DNA sequence: GTTCTTAGTATATA
DNA sequence: TATATACTAAGAACTTCTGACTGTTC
C-alpha cells in the first residue's frame, strides 16, 4: 500500500493573537506540524510529504499569478519525510500579517497531487489543511474541488481552533461551510472529520504505534485421514522487537565498513590459532566426556516431518487444560481460507460444538520443515463478526516442571488474623481499578492496557528524536505523559490513600 | 535442601553363586536382570541430573579392591559423576559371555557379610567431597535371610544398619526374584523405609526417561510494593520453560579438544584493534544517521526500580484467554527479605480467592528493561488424588499484552452453519474424546536428539529411533469414528477439493 | 576401522572418506610396508579409488579383482 | 475505528 | 570470584 | 518477511579470616 501526505498550514496574521490562557493556533497547530512529522518520520512507512504553508507574506508556488493562486509558499513537494526538513519547519516558519484563501491553497495541492502522485505509483492521497477559518473565501471551485478530490481520490480534513462540543461570524460561517464540503464529500458522518486543536494534541501525542503485518500461512487442516480442510493461520499477538536495530559503528569516523566482528578460534596450548570454518566439529556434552557429533550427522540423523502437519490429536475438556500452562511464544488465530466457503461453514460447525460442548482440540503444530514441531490447545472464540479458533504452544512433558512449594493453609506461623482480612477486603474492593459501568457490566476498565503503547518503543523513538533533533546533548528524562501513561488512572490513587493506610498498621514490615 | 547439594545413589549387587547363574527358567537372569536396571537407570541419569553421582560395587566376590582392602568386595566404579567411560564398563558384563567375563575376572561369588557390605558402602558416601543433598542405596540380592547360620554376623549388620539410618544415609532393595524366598519381613523389615517374588519397584527403574529437572530455585526475588510504602517480598519461579537441547561446544576437529572461542573486532582502514570504549552505536532515519553511547544504547531502557507495582484488580472474565504472550511464571513470597510480608502476601491470596478478582501489576525483572503488564490471577491448591501437590498456590503471571503486539486481522466475513451439520458434529466431536494430561506427550526433537546422544556416546549398532505419541495413530480416527466424513461430505462439499 | 558404527555408516554416507578393513594395515605393518590397497582390504570408498580398478584409470566394479590364489 | 489521520 | 542461568541479540532461508 | 540457531551478554547462586580445640606440656 502507499499514501500520499501533504500538510497546508497557515501563516497568517490572526494566528499571531489569541487568548493568553490558551497557546495561540499558530503554535499550537505548529506542535501538531511538528510531531506529525515526527510521526512519519520514525516509522518507515513509504508515505511521502508534502508542505504547504500558505497565507504568506510573499508567494513562492508553481503557480503564482497576480490573484489567482496568491500567497502561498509551497515548503517542499511530495517526497519523503525527513529531518532537516523538521528543523526547518521548526525555525524558518515566521509570523505573518496578511489574510489569505484556503480554497487557494487546496488547489494548488490538488495541482501538485495531479502532478506527480502519476509520475510516481501511488495508492490512494490525504489533504490536510490547518486554518483558524478567518479567510475571505469564494465558493465558486467547491463542487469541482469536490469532484476532482472524488476522482483524484484525495480525503479533506479540516482542523479549526474552535470546539463543537467564542469565535468571529467570519469564523461561525467558515465552519458552516466546511460542514457542507464535508458533507459534500463524504455525507453526514463529515462530523467527524471536523477537528479541533486541542484534541489533535491528544489523539497525536503517542508515538506512532508499530504497525505489524502478518503473513498468509494457509495449511491442511487435518482431522483424521480423510477430513483435510484448507485452514489459513493468522496471528492475535507476538512480543514485538525493534526492526531497526543497533549498527555498531567507530568512533570519530562514524563509517560502518570501518569494523569487521570477526571471530578466531584458537587452542589453549600455547595459543595455536585454528583455520576458522573447517577444523572445528560441534561436540555434545553427555555427562564427563564430549561427543564428537558434527553436522553433517546431524542433519542425517536429525528428526524429520511430512511437513505442515497441522492434525488434531483429540479433543478434551477446557478444565483438562487451564491457563497456566500454556508454553506459546506466539498465539496463531486460526481462520478458513478465503473463497471456499463450504470449508468456512464446515470450520464454523467445529467452533460452534466445540464451544457449546466446552470441548477444545490438541492439535500438532508444524510452521513448516526442518522445524521443531508442535503440540498444544486449538481453542474456539466467538465474536459477532467471525468465529475465531486460535492456536497456542503447549508443554511436553520434558518442558513441565515441578516443585513442592510447602503450601499456606497450614498458616500456624502467619496467621490472616480478621482485622487483616476485612482490612484486605477494603482494599480490593476500594483499589478496583475496573468497577462497573452502563448497567452492561462493562466494568470501570479506563486501563485496558490492550490499547496502550509499548513505553519501550515510546522511549526509543523519543532517544532518537531527542539526539536527532540537537546536536550532541545529554538524554533528556521520561515524558511526563508516557509516566501519566503508564501509571494508572489518577481516580483508582486518590481512592487508594484510606485503605493502604489501614493496611500500614496491621503488620510488621521489617527492613 | 541445599541446591548444591546433589544425589548420590550407590549401586550393590548380590555376587555370589546364589543368582549369577539362578536362570530357573532360559527367559531372563537375575543377574542380567540387576545390570540390565542398573544400566537402564544410570544412562537416563546421564541426561537427567548430570549433576549427580553414581557408584556401582559388588560384594561377595572372590577377587577383591575397596579403600580399605577388605574381603569379597569389589567396588566396580567409584562415586563420581556419570560418564559414558562407565556405561561401557557395565555394558561389558551385559551377556553370556559377558557373565563368563565377570566370573572369571572378580570370581564365582565366596562367602560375604552384609554387615561389611554396608561398612563400604558408608567409606564410599564418606569419600566424595561435593555436599549431597539426598543418598541412596540400593541393594541386588535375593537371599531374602542373608546368613540364617551366624547370628553374630547378623546382630551386627542390624548395628550397622540402622548407624547408616542415623548417619543420614538411606537404604532401598527390590526384591528381584526367587523360588520361594520372596518375602522381606525375614531380616529386613528393620532395615529398609505385603510381597511377592518381584518388586514392582524395581519395574519403573526401566522406564527409561530422558528428562531433565532443576530443583527448588528462584528466577528472580523482587519486592511487590502495594504502594510506595507497603512492601513484600516475593520470588518469581518459573513453571514452564520450554526447554532447549544442551547447547553444543566447538571441538577441534580432530585432538577433541576445547576450542575456547576468541571473537574479537577490530580496524578495517588500519590493522588496530578496537576496544569496548572504541566503538559507537548507531541507526539511519530520515536519510540522517544517529550516534549513542554503548552505554547509552541500555540507558535508553531505564524505566523504574526492579520490582512489582501493584496498581487495582481486575474481574478474572476481563482477564482473556485470547492474548496470551509469554509464558507464564508463579508467585510465592519468600520469607527472608520482608520478614513477615508472607503474612500479607496469604491475605491477599485468599481474599482475592474469595472476591474473584485479579490483580494487576507491573512486572520490571531486572535492571534495564521496559516494564510490562502482568496479573497475580490468585491460584489454589489442590491435592485431592494423593494428598500431593499439584497446582500450588499462589499467584500466576499472566503477561498482558502491549498495544503494539494486537497484529490487526485481515478481516473476513462470517457463514453460520446449519443446526444439522452441528448436531452431527456433537457426536463427531464426542467420539474423538480423549483425556489430556500434563505430561502426556514428548518432544520428538528433543528425545530424538537425546536418543542419538547416547547412540553416537555407546557406539551401538544402530540408534534407538524412539516413535513419540506426537504422531497421530491415524488407524484409530478412521476407525472409531467410523465413515462420517463422507457423511460430512454430502452435507457440506461440493465436487471441488 | 575394526568394527562399524552408524559414524562409519555416516562416513559411508559421507563418501569423501574412504573406509579401511583394519587387517591389511597389520599386513603392511607385518610388511614392515606400506601394502597398496586392494579392495579385498576395505569396505567402502570414493569413485577416484575405483576408476584405480585396473591398477589404473580403467572401471567401476567387481567379480574381477583377483590374483591368482585360493 | 479511527483510520487515516488517526492511524 | 565462579558458574550458572537467562535473553536477546544476532543471523540466515523462501 | 518470516523462524531457528548462535552468540554473547548479563545476573544470580555458588567462596572470601576468625574462633575455638586439643592436644602438649609443665
Amino acid at each position: 500500500n502507499k499514501a500520499a501526505v501533504v500538510l497546508c498550514m497557515d501563516v497568517g496574521f490572526t494566528m499571531s493573537n489569541s487568548i493568553p490562557g490558551i497557546e495561540s493556533p499558530f503554535e499550537q497547530a505548529k506542535k501538531v506540524i511538528t510531531m506529525f512529522v515526527q510521526r512519519q518520520v520514525f516509522a518507515e512507512n513509504k508515505d511521502e510529504i508534502a508542505l504547504v504553508l500558505f497565507g504568506t507574506d510573499g508567494t513562492d508556488n508553481p503557480l503564482s499569478g497576480g490573484d489567482q493562486y496568491q500567497n502561498i509558499t509551497v515548503h517542499r513537494h511530495l517526497m519523503l519525510p525527513d529531518f532537516d526538513l523538521l528543523e526547518d519547519i521548526e525555525s524558518k516558519i515566521q509570523p505573518g500579517s496578511q489574510q489569505a484563501d484556503f480554497l487557494d491553497a487546496l488547489i494548488v495541492s490538488m495541482d501538485v497531487i495531479q502532478h506527480e502522485t502519476i509520475g510516481k505509483k501511488f495508492e490512494k492521497r490525504h489533504i490536510e489543511i490547518f486554518t483558524d477559518l478567518s479567510s475571505r473565501f469564494s465558493k465558486s471551485q467547491l463542487d469541482i474541488i469536490i469532484h476532482s478530490l472524488k476522482k483524484c481520490d484525495i480525503s479533506l480534513q479540516f482542523f479549526l481552533p474552535f470546539s463543537l462540543g467564542g469565535i468571529t461570524e467570519q469564523q461561525k460561517e467558515g465552519l458552516e461551510i466546511v460542514k457542507m464540503v464535508m458533507i459534500s464529500l463524504e455525507g453526514e458522518d463529515g462530523l467527524d472529520e471536523i477537528y479541533s486543536f486541542s484534541e489533535s494534541l491528544r489523539k497525536l501525542c503517542v508515538f506512532k504505534k508499530i504497525e505489524r503485518h502478518s503473513i498468509h500461512w494457509p495449511c491442511r487442516l487435518t482431522i483424521g485421514s480423510n477430513l483435510s480442510i484448507r485452514i489459513a493461520a493468522y496471528k492475535s499477538i507476538l512480543q514485538e522487537r525493534v526492526k531497526k536495530t543497533w549498527t555498531v559503528v567507530d568512533a570519530k569516523t562514524l563509517k560502518k565498513e570501518d569494523i569487521q566482528k570477526e571471530t578466531v578460534y584458537c587452542l589453549n596450548d600455547d595459543d595455536e590459532t585454528e583455520v576458522l570454518k573447517e577444523d572445528i566439529i560441534q561436540g555434545f556434552r553427555y555427562g564427563s566426556d564430549i561427543v564428537p557429533f558434527s553436522k553433517v550427522d546431524e542433519e542425517q540423523m536429525k528428526y524429520k516431518s511430512e511437513g505442515k502437519c497441522f492434525s488434531v490429536l483429540g479433543f478434551c475438556k477446557s478444565s483438562q487444560v487451564q491457563r497456566r500452562f500454556f508454553m506459546g511464544n506466539q498465539v496463531l488465530k486460526v481462520f478458513a481460507a478465503r473463497d471456499d466457503e463450504a470449508a468456512a461453514v464446515a470450520l464454523s460447525s467445529l467452533i460452534h460444538a466445540l464451544d457449546d460442548l466446552d470441548m477444545v482440540a490438541i492439535v500438532r503444530y508444524a510452521y513448516d520443515k526442518r522445524a521443531n514441531p508442535q503440540v498444544g490447545v486449538a481453542f474456539p472464540h466467538i465474536k459477532h463478526n467471525y468465529e475465531c479458533l486460535v492456536y497456542v504452544q503447549l508443554p511436553f512433558m520434558e518442558d513441565l516442571r515441578q516443585y513442592m512449594f510447602s503450601s499456606l493453609k497450614n498458616s500456624k506461623k502467619y496467621a490472616p488474623t480478621e482485622a487483616q482480612l476485612n482490612a484486605v477486603d477494603a482494599l480490593i474492593d476500594s483499589m478496583s481499578l475496573a468497577k462497573k459501568d452502563e448497567k452492561t457490566d462493562t466494568l470501570e476498565d479506563l486501563f485496558p492496557t490492550t490499547k496502550i503503547p509499548n513505553p519501550r518503543f515510546q522511549r526509543l523513538f523519543q532517544c532518537l528524536l531527542h539526539r536527532a533533533l540537537h546536536p550532541r546533548e545529554p538524554l533528556p528524562p521520561i515524558q511526563q505523559h508516557i509516566w501519566n501513561m503508564l501509571n494508572p488512572p489518577a481516580e483508582v490513587t486518590t481512592k487508594s490513600q484510606i485503605p493502604l493506610s489501614k493496611i500500614k498498621t496491621l503488620f510488621p514490615l521489617i527492613e | 535442601y541445599k541446591y548444591s547439594g546433589r544425589d548420590s545413589l550407590i549401586f550393590l549387587v548380590d555376587a555370589s553363586k546364589a543368582m549369577f547363574e539362578s536362570q530357573s527358567e532360559d527367559e531372563l537372569t537375575p543377574f542380567d536382570m540387576s545390570i540390565q536396571c542398573i544400566q537402564s537407570v544410570y544412562i537416563s541419569k546421564i541426561i537427567s541430573s548430570d549433576r549427580d553421582l553414581l557408584a556401582v560395587v559388588f560384594y561377595g566376590t572372590e577377587k577383591d579392591k575397596n579403600s580399605v582392602n577388605f574381603k569379597n568386595i569389589y567396588v566396580l566404579q567409584e562415586l563420581d559423576n556419570p560418564g559414558a567411560k562407565r556405561i561401557l564398563e557395565l555394558d561389558q558384563f551385559k551377556g553370556q559371555q559377558g557373565q563368563k567375563r565377570f566370573q572369571d575376572m572378580m570370581g564365582h561369588g565366596s562367602d560375604y557379610s552384609l554387615s561389611e557390605v554396608l561398612w563400604v558402602c558408608a567409606n564410599l558416601f564418606s569419600d566424595v567431597q561435593f555436599k549431597m543433598s539426598h543418598k541412596r542405596i540400593m541393594l541386588f540380592t535375593n537371599e531374602d535371610n542373608p546368613h540364617g547360620n551366624d547370628s553374630a554376623k547378623a546382630s551386627r549388620a542390624r548395628t550397622k544398619a540402622g548407624d547408616l539410618r542415623d548417619t543420614g544415609i538411606f537404604l532401598d532393595l527390590m526384591h528381584l526374584k526367587k523360588p520361594g524366598g520372596f518375602d522381606i519381613s525375614l531380616f529386613y523389615r528393620d532395615i529398609i523405609s505385603v510381597h511377592f517374588e518381584e518388586s514392582s519397584k524395581l519395574e519403573d527403574l526401566l522406564r527409561k526417561v530422558r528428562a531433565k529437572e532443576t530443583r527448588k530455585r528462584a528466577l528472580s526475588r523482587l519486592k511487590l510494593k502495594l504502594n510506595k510504602d507497603i512492601v513484600i517480598s516475593v520470588g518469581i519461579y518459573n513453571l514452564v520453560q520450554k526447554a532447549l537441547k544442551p547447547p553444543p561446544i566447538k571441538l577441534y576437529r580432530e585432538t577433541n579438544e576445547p576450542v575456547k572461542t576468541k571473537t574479537r573486532t577490530f580496524n578495517t582502514s588500519t590493522g588496530g584493534l578496537l576496544l569496548p570504549s572504541d566503538t559507537k552505536r548507531s541507526q539511519i532515519y530520515g536519510s540522517r544517521q544517529i550516534i549513542l553511547e554503548k552505554e547509552e544504547t541500555e540507558e535508553l531502557k531505564r524505566f523504574d526500580d526492579p520490582g512489582l507495582m501493584l496498581m487495582g484488580f481486575k474481574p478474572l472474565v476481563l482477564l482473556k484467554k485470547h492474548h496470551y504472550l509469554r509464558p507464564s511464571l508463579f508467585v510465592y513470597p519468600e520469607e527472608s527479605l520482608v520478614i513477615g510480608s508472607s503474612t500479607l502476601f496469604s491475605a491477599l491470596l485468599i481474599k482475592c480467592l474469595e472476591k474473584e478478582v485479579a490483580a494487576l501489576c507491573r512486572y520490571t525483572p531486572r535492571r534495564n528493561i521496559p516494564p510490562y503488564f502482568v496479573a497475580l490471577v490468585p491460584q489454589e491448591e489442590e491435592l485431592d488424588d494423593q494428598k500431593i501437590q499439584v497446582t500450588p498456590p499462589g499467584f500466576q503471571l499472566v503477561f498482558l499484552p502491549f498495544a503494539d503486539d494486537k497484529r490487526k486481522m485481515p478481516f473476513t466475513e462470517k457463514i453460520m452453519a446449519t443446526p444439522e451439520q452441528v448436531g452431527k458434529m456433537k457426536a463427531i466431536v464426542e467420539k474423538l474424546r480423549f483425556t489430556y494430561r500434563s505430561d502426556s506427550f514428548e518432544n520428538p526433537v528433543l528425545q530424538q536428539h537425546f536418543r542419538n546422544l547416547e547412540a553416537l556416546a555407546l557406539d551401538l549398532m544402530e540408534p534407538e529411533q524412539a516413535v513419540d505419541l506426537t504422531l497421530p495413530k491415524v488407524e484409530a480416527m478412521n476407525k472409531r469414528l467410523g465413515s462420517l466424513v463422507d457423511e460430512f461430505k454430502e452435507l457440506v462439499y461440493p465436487p471441488d477439493y | 576401522a575394526g568394527s562399524e558404527n552408524i559414524r562409519v555408516k555416516n562416513i559411508i554416507l559421507s563418501n569423501k572418506h574412504d573406509v579401511v578393513k583394519p587387517a591389511w594395515l597389520l599386513e603392511c605393518f607385518k610388511t614392515k610396508s606400506f601394502v597398496p590397497w586392494q579392495p579385498r582390504f576395505m569396505i567402502h570408498m570414493c569413485p577416484s579409488t575405483k576408476e584405480h580398478f585396473a591398477r589404473e584409470y580403467d572401471c567401476y566394479g567387481d567379480s574381477y579383482f583377483i590374483d591368482t590364489d585360493l | 475505528k479511527p483510520r487515516g489521520l488517526f492511524s
